[PDB]
């Protein structure tokens, strides 16, 4: 899983969000993006991942916000089994400011998805002056 | 300017009270009338800004 979208029309009628990450960078954009019905970064061949078809929007209009920064903890390629990563995010907008909180936990060893009876505080990631209206969201996964 | 400066705009029609601290770029037909007004102007068809 890579990122999310946030908007109100999602079809180039109004501006919307784009949250994306790539290895050693993260891009946040607010723009009039024409979100195609198949935004993806996975279907490239049978069982391997390439990065093509990244630009799922054909309207590079006046993007009202661009931001490039440091990404989070990741791993290379993909291996099935012995999963241990527990990633946790929460997103909230208020007064025209978008806010993110994040936390990761290792060694989630149990195979059945019990989601064990654990607890942990969530720390703020960064504020953003989004200044736009949002009504719906959809996840962009590779 | 005495000849007038025509690079300024302002909204007139909106059926929703916008929240504090946000923009709104949408220029859509205000359907205060009861007809599917796409139109250009006229009865129950007015420019937004
Ligand atoms: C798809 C993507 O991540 N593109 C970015 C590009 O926008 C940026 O200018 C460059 C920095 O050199 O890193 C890469």
């Amino acid at each position: 899983i890579r990122g999310w979208i946030f908007g109100t029309t999602l079809d180039s009628k109004t501006q919307s969000l784009l949250i994306v990450n790539n290895a050693t960078n993260v891009v946040i954009k607010v723009c009039e993006f024409q979100f195609c019905n198949d935004p993806f970064l996975d279907h490239k061949n049978n069982k391997s991942w390439m990065e093509s078809e990244f630009r799922v929007y054909s309207s590079a209009n006046n993007c009202t916000f661009e931001y490039v920064s440091q990404p989070f903890l990741m791993d290379l390629e993909g291996k099935q089994g012995n999963f241990k990563n527990l990633r946790e995010f929460v997103f909230k907008n208020i007064d025209g400011y978008f806010k993110i909180y994040s936390k990761h936990t290792p060694i989630i060893v149990r195979e059945p998805e019990d989601l064990p009876q654990g607890f942990s505080a969530l720390e703020p990631l960064v504020d953003l002056p989004i200044g736009i209206n949002i009504t719906r969201f959809q996840t962009l996964l590779a | 300017k005495v000849s007038g400066n025509y690079n300024y705009l302002y909204r007139l029609f909106r059926k929703s009270n916008l929240k504090p601290f946000e923009r709104d770029i949408s220029t859509e037909i205000y359907q205060a009338g009861n007809k599917p007004c796409n139109g250009v102007a006229g009865f129950n068809c007015y420019f937004p800004l």
